[PDB]
């Protein structure tokens, strides 16, 4: 058993791929104009792609744009890498469809146990790589908070998860981050960190996104 | 030139895959690799230019 398999065309229409000549990170779009990503994934030069299922060839469903504007959390730490969240703005609003839509943001935080999903283009090898063409998605549960910070002693804040399986074998890896977790529709977290990928005993790290949902509405609005 | 430049590249615990450069003594050149986006060390350049400006000759 291999945790990824292969969503399928435009089954995960919030997905976005953020491109500077090649594929670096995801996002999650949010409204017509908004994404929202990794802090770690600020660039310079970010066009969004929308409606990618091969990142690799032009299929006909694209929307091609680029950002005018990436807001990086105020209180980002690079070190610590809390506040791992950024919001980038469109230049031109989306096309919203059946291949292209935008993710809710959640009402609560979700409990340890809620089964998510994860996607990106990210790398599909746990040791080793492989870069896959068409975007991977991967069920996996939250983590409770205790086990998350026995898994990272010292570095788990507030603003932190913990998901997937103690074992190993299945998670999210380079290439992914900024990339949605959705947890019966609403975005709970996004792809962050891990100790390397898919580790016994290291499931992956995910900004907490109930409690930036303020935050995000506030800074949207006034920019 | 540096010490820094003969350690091995880093790619670190945040999952970016964002393209550097690093001064890879064995060849005597810089070359790519995989950062995750945080946590860099000093071998890691945004250009071959860079890295070889800082590293070349190391
Ligand atoms: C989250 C998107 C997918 C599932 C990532 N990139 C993946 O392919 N992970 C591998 C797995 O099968 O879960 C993992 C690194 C072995
Ligand atoms: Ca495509």
């Amino acid at each position: 058993i291999v945790g990824g398999y292969t969503c399928g065309a435009n089954t995960v229409p919030y997905q976005v791929s953020l491109n500077s000549g090649y594929h670096f990170c995801g996002g999650s779009l949010i409204n017509s104009q908004w994404v929202v990503s990794a802090a770690h994934c600020y660039k310079s030069g970010i066009q969004v792609r929308l409606g990618e299922d091969n990142i690799n060839v032009v299929e006909g469903n694209e929307q091609f744009i680029s950002a005018s504007k990436s807001i990086v959390h105020p209180s980002y730490n690079s070190n610590t890498l809390n506040n791992d969240i950024m919001l980038i703005k469109l230049k031109s609003a989306a096309s919203l469809n059946s291949r292209v839509a935008s993710i809710s943001l959640p009402t609560s935080c979700a409990s340890a146990g809620t089964q998510c999903l994860i996607s990106g283009w990210g790398n599909t090898k746990s040791s080793g790589t492989s870069y896959p063409d068409v975007l991977k998605c991967l069920k996996a549960p939250i983590l409770s908070d205790s086990s998350c910070k026995s898994a990272y002693p010292g570095q788990i804040t507030s603003n932190m998860f913990c998901a997937g399986y103690l074992e190993g074998g299945k998670d999210s890896c380079q290439g992914d981050s900024g990339g949605p977790v959705v947890c019966s529709g609403k975005l709970q977290g996004i792809v962050s960190w891990g100790s390397g990928c898919a580790q016994k005993n290291k499931p992956g790290v995910y900004t907490k996104v109930c409690n930036y949902v303020s935050w995000i509405k506030q800074t949207i609005a006034s920019n | 030139r540096p010490d820094f430049c003969l350690e091995p590249p880093y790619t670190g615990p945040c999952k970016a895959r964002i393209i550097r450069y690093f001064y890879n003594a064995k060849a005597g050149l810089c070359q790519t690799f995989v950062y995750g986006g945080c946590r860099a060390k000093r071998n890691n350049f945004k250009s071959a230019e860079d890295c070889m400006r800082t590293c070349g000759g190391a």
